[PDB]
RNA sequence: CGACUCUUAGCGGUGGAUCACUCGGCUCGUGCGUCGAUGAAGAACGCAGCUAGCUGCGAGAAUUAAUGUGAAUUGCAGGACACAUUGAUCAUCGACACUUCGAACGCACUUGCGGCCCCGGGUUCCUCCCGGGGCUACGCCUGUCUGAGCGUCGCU
RNA sequence: AGCCUUGAAGCCUAGGGCGCGGGCCCGGGUGGAGCCGCCGCAGGUGCAGAUCUUGGUGGUAGUAGCAAAUAUUCAAACGAGAACUUUGAAGGCCGAAGUGGAGAAGGGUUCCAUGUGAACAGCAGUUGAACAUGGGUCAGUCGGUCCUGAGAGAUGGGCGAGCGCCGUUCCGAAGGGACGGGCGAUGGCCUCCGUUGCCCUCAGCCGAUCGAAAGGGAGUCGGGUUCAGAUCCCCGAAUCCG
RNA sequence: GGCUAAAUACCGGCACGAGACCGAUAGUCAACAAGUACCGUAAGGGAAAGUUGAAAAGAACUUUGAAGAGAGAGUUCAAG
RNA sequence: CGCGACCUCAGAUCAGACGUGGCGACCCGCUGAAUUUAAGCAUAUUAGUCAGCGGAGGAAAAGAAACUAACCAGGAUUCCCUCAGUAACGGCGAGUGAACAGGGAAGAGCCCAGCGCCGAAUCCCCGCCCCGCGGCGGGGCGCGGGAAAUGUGGCGUACGGA
């Protein structure tokens, strides 16, 4: 699909808050916020180059 | 095989559609051979199994020639439960062991008007196949 | 004594009222069993009777609706629930007598230039 | 005859704060 | 508040109703997975929100 | 005091639940709901939330009707017939 | 509503009723509080409902 | 001596990797291509003998009728004088039914106030009270009725 | 004419080996159902790192700590079990701007009885606002309900591509009412009165509607009663409105 | 001023078929009571979570303990 | 003054109808950026694209030349191949960019106003009779009502027509 890895609205934490730089969930409140997001070293993430039809 | 292109071969689809069928579909899958005496008198191969129905056991545990009468047909678990196949629990009460209908030859059949109408059309479809080939 | 519908669609309405007034009683005794210790008898008759009610309350009001269907029948006017309903789209349709016109003018060319059978040798 | 059974749910907390608490300046 | 309204406390008692345990024949079920009430609120712990 | 302190002041509901969708969303003193955006007669929608517009479409719900006209499409919409009795 | 409740009682068992009083349950359902009139005794009147 | 420590191995834990399974996805293709004031989509609250959720249903409420089918459903109980042209169950679905809000429609949105017509019970013709039923929204087309104007006139 | 329930994959192994190496073979164990060689084809094809993602586990470490608001002690009971529960007795504290007795907002069953002592209540518990099984909220008179407030908001109208917006008396034929009178029609305790239709007569309100559980707004008090409700239940005595 | 089928389009819907695709951190967020639980006043955000066995045959009974837990015993090809 | 026509405009819980909201993959009409590229950036590009608003249907839209051409001519619309990254546009930079012809899929053509002739020859609704009646229509009969000469119907429309 060409939408895996990209339907939640993860924004990058940045620097200073001692963690890696990678796009995270927004919000609180269950395991998935703060979550690594959209790369494809993630969890749940969008593959690398996702193959096309 | 299989040329029908509304019909499936997909693995997925079959199972759901045999572990999800309806309890008047389990009855067509439940059904058993009929034996060689009953085969020869009704020219019948296969009848959908029915509450007091006399049957062998062929295969498993339970197998031999004691022919018992048919006591249950749990169609939700795909299981008949047979006279004396059974066995006894920790606390010593006795258990019915479930038999796929597919392992047990019917061997006296229980017969009403509406069985009587199924044999005989099924033996009349027979004979137009046979004289089809003839 | 079960009440199946065959049994009711003869039956007039002044009958079925009062079938209907002995199930509704018999409910509510058995709704006060439910609460006073009843026998699991008493309990599971609750659903019979309960599907007794519905089948007479289904037979009274279809009786009402076919004899409402006949009186109406030759009438220009009918009650919207008599109307039939298909979809609202469908109901909007020219209907079959609209859509099958044509001009006069459609009508005389038709007549005077209609499409012939005809083959051509190869 | 099985009456063990028992749970209950509750928020999942989340972790996301900051603390700062100096500043030298010190430029 | 003790001062409610007609739709507020027919809300609250809807999840009066809904906060009980699993009946324990459920478990007996032939294709039963559930194991327990596995929404059941604690009006300390999670709050209903209205 | 902004933060903890300013937290035990508040006890004035913004919202309530809305009649039409049912989320607590309808603000009280606006008397319009941030969800579907009653009492405006067409429902609130937007492009810019996909996830939004699939939680709350035709088929989330019950089809209580729209089912139905499902199954009497594949009969042609027949009405004022009954299969042959017995 | 108490109007209702009250001629319900009167029809469904044949009693005379002196007033109602009314709550809704925290558990949505409508409690009544039916109170016969002096010359009915509510003892002999629920062993015939089968209360008692 | 013996602790402690380190290495290796057996066994036991903690943990849930791996492997095998897949009633799930994803992609492509085909046919059809159908909502609503006859009240949709959506939402609320209810409904089971024991039933919280899911599922289904709407006060006829885990469903009525009909048709096909042909002996079950099933976790437990029960069997209505349920059970074979006195039809279990499932399936189909054309009959009937379908609470509250919602385009949502008497006015409001608190389960608040009405108005008109008819019916039943109190009473005792009207009134009055209670209950039931049917109506009472905006726009707009055709026509109908009732009107308006120091608009144009005709006869008086 | 590969392997395999006479045991596949996977996994483990101070077993025997091969290869410079990437790796691979065999032995033994566990495992329980599938797997591999060779010629070709294809690729989401090889991890030590990225303050990499997700999950798990360490040392730190039985460590920091369980020190704000003066305080406990004796006996007995239940109980397997008591520093912490209950009863009794002491010694103390809050000290009527209370650690007392009642409400609003918010909560939503936490209330009450009985039971449990798994999890939770950062020791324990025989205890709890935990868990489980059942109960509990009664009104003409107490509130809502009605009024208008600051304000909000339709229609007419205006604007606007349009969803719509402005505006609240402003570009409006904005009254569906009435004492009475005259013409009829219907009924009934048919005497004569109602009701009802039309006409005459009369008519500012000038702004739909919403807006307060602290404002305006008629009228309920005493006693008793429950495990939990009472100006609501029962007893008695009243009162407002229609 | 006006009407007009066909060849064309179709990540929604109803019903189907297939695949050199993925195989439970993958593939849809969702293989499961998932747009659920949970967070936020709200707009919104949004998971984790598959596998006893062929068959429940799901371990009667004895014994220590207040119990959880144990020791025996038994089912099963196997509770290693 | 009264009565009566017409015109313009009102009120009806008047008789019978119709619109509203949803879904929205595809379709039509608007409105409409900025990330971005230009190694800066303002034109340009991104892009008539995202977002926003309206309206549909099973398809929509388009469509039977006020066309293409300049040939020995073709002949509605839509789509595919090619024309063609071409003619052209462009701080002539970055970039952008069609058409005709040709080969195919499909193939279908028509109707008014007007100008005229026909005694309005036309239409809607109500009431009665026959037929049908879950797509509300066919025929007959009403000195029944209305619409319509401020123009309905038949013939006829550029390929000419009467
Ligand atoms: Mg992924
Ligand atoms: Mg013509
Ligand atoms: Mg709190
Ligand atoms: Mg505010
Ligand atoms: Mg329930
Ligand atoms: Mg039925
Ligand atoms: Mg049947
Ligand atoms: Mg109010
Ligand atoms: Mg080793
Ligand atoms: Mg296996
Ligand atoms: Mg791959
Ligand atoms: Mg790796
Ligand atoms: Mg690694
Ligand atoms: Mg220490
Ligand atoms: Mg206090
Ligand atoms: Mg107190
Ligand atoms: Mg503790
Ligand atoms: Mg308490
Ligand atoms: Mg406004
Ligand atoms: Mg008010
Ligand atoms: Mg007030
Ligand atoms: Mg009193
Ligand atoms: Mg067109
Ligand atoms: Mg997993
Ligand atoms: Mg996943
Ligand atoms: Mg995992
Ligand atoms: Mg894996
Ligand atoms: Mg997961
Ligand atoms: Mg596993
Ligand atoms: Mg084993
Ligand atoms: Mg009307
Ligand atoms: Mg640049
Ligand atoms: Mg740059
Ligand atoms: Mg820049
Ligand atoms: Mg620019
Ligand atoms: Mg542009
Ligand atoms: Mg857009
Ligand atoms: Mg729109
Ligand atoms: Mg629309
Ligand atoms: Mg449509
Ligand atoms: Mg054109
Ligand atoms: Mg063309
Ligand atoms: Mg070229
Ligand atoms: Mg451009
Ligand atoms: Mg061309
Ligand atoms: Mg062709
Ligand atoms: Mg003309
Ligand atoms: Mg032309
Ligand atoms: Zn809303």
């Amino acid at each position: 699909s060409e939408l895996a890895g990209h339907q939640t609205s993860a924004e990058s934490w940045g620097t200073g808050r001692a963690v890696a730089r990678i796009p995270r969930v927004r919000g609180g409140g269950t395991h998935r916020s703060g979550q690594g997001a959209f790369g494809n070293m993630c969890r749940g993430g969008r593959m690398f180059a996702p193959t096309k039809t | 095989m299989k040329f029908n292109p509304f019909v499936t071969s997909d693995r997925s689809k079959n199972r759901k559609r045999h572990f999800n069928a309806p309890s008047h579909i389990r009855r067509k899958i439940m059904s058993s051979p009929l034996s060689k005496e009953l085969r020869q008198k009704y020219n019948v191969r296969s009848m959908p199994i029915r509450k007091d129905d006399e049957v062998q056991v062929v295969r498993g545990h339970y197998k031999g020639q004691q022919i018992g009468k048919v006591v249950q047909v749990y169609r939700k678990k795909y299981v008949i439960y047979i006279e004396r196949v059974q066995r006894e629990k920790a606390n010593g009460t006795t258990v019915h062991v479930g038999i796929h209908p597919s392992k047990v030859v019917i061997t006296r059949l229980k017969l009403d008007k509406d069985r009587k109408k199924i044999l005989e059309r099924k033996a009349k479809s027979r004979q137009v196949g046979k004289e089809k080939g003839k | 004594a079960k009440i199946k519908a065959r049994d009711l669609r003869g039956k007039k309405k002044e009958e079925l009222l009062k079938q209907l007034d002995d199930l509704k009683v018999e409910l509510s005794q058995l709704r006060v069993a439910k609460v006073t210790g009843g026998a699991a008898s008493k309990l599971s008759k609750i659903r019979v009777v309960r599907k007794s009610i519905a089948r007479v309350l289904t037979v009274i009001n279809q009786t009402q609706k076919e004899n409402l269907r006949k009186f109406y029948k030759g009438k220009k006017y009918k009650p919207l629930d008599l109307r039939p309903k298909k979809t609202r789209a469908m109901r909007r349709r020219l209907n079959k007598h609209e859509e099958s016109l044509k001009t006069k003018k459609q009508q005389r060319k038709e007549r005077l230039y209609p499409l012939r059978k005809y083959a051509v040798k190869a | 005859f099985v009456f063990g059974p028992t749970g209950m749910p509750g928020p999942t907390p989340s972790g996301t704060n900051v603390g700062s608490s100096g500043r030298s300046p010190s430029v | 508040s003790s001062h409610k309204t007609f739709r507020i406390k027919r809300f609250l008692a809807k999840k009066q109703k809904q906060n009980r345990p699993i009946p324990q024949w459920i478990w007996m079920k032939t294709g039963n997975k559930i194991r327990y009430n596995s929404k059941r609120r604690h009006w300390r712990r999670t709050k209903l929100g209205l | 005091t902004k933060g903890t302190s300013s937290f035990g002041k508040r006890r004035n509901k913004t919202h309530t639940l809305c009649r039409r969708c049912g989320s607590k969303a309808y603000h009280l003193q606006k008397s319009t709901c941030g969800k579907c955006g009653y009492p405006a007669k067409r429902k609130r929608k937007y492009n810019w939330s996909a996830k939004a517009k699939r939680r709350n479409t035709t088929g989330t719900g019950r089809m209580r009707h729209l089912k139905i006209v499902y199954r009497r499409f594949r009969h042609g919409f027949r009405e004022g017939t009954t299969p042959k009795p017995k | 509503n108490k109007h209702q409740i009250k001629q319900a009682v009167k029809k469904l068992y044949d009693i005379d009723v002196a007033k109602v009083n009314t709550l809704i349950r925290p558990d949505g359902e409508k409690k009544a509080y039916v109170r016969l009139a002096p010359d009915y005794d509510a003892l002999d009147v629920a062993n015939k409902i089968g209360i008692i």
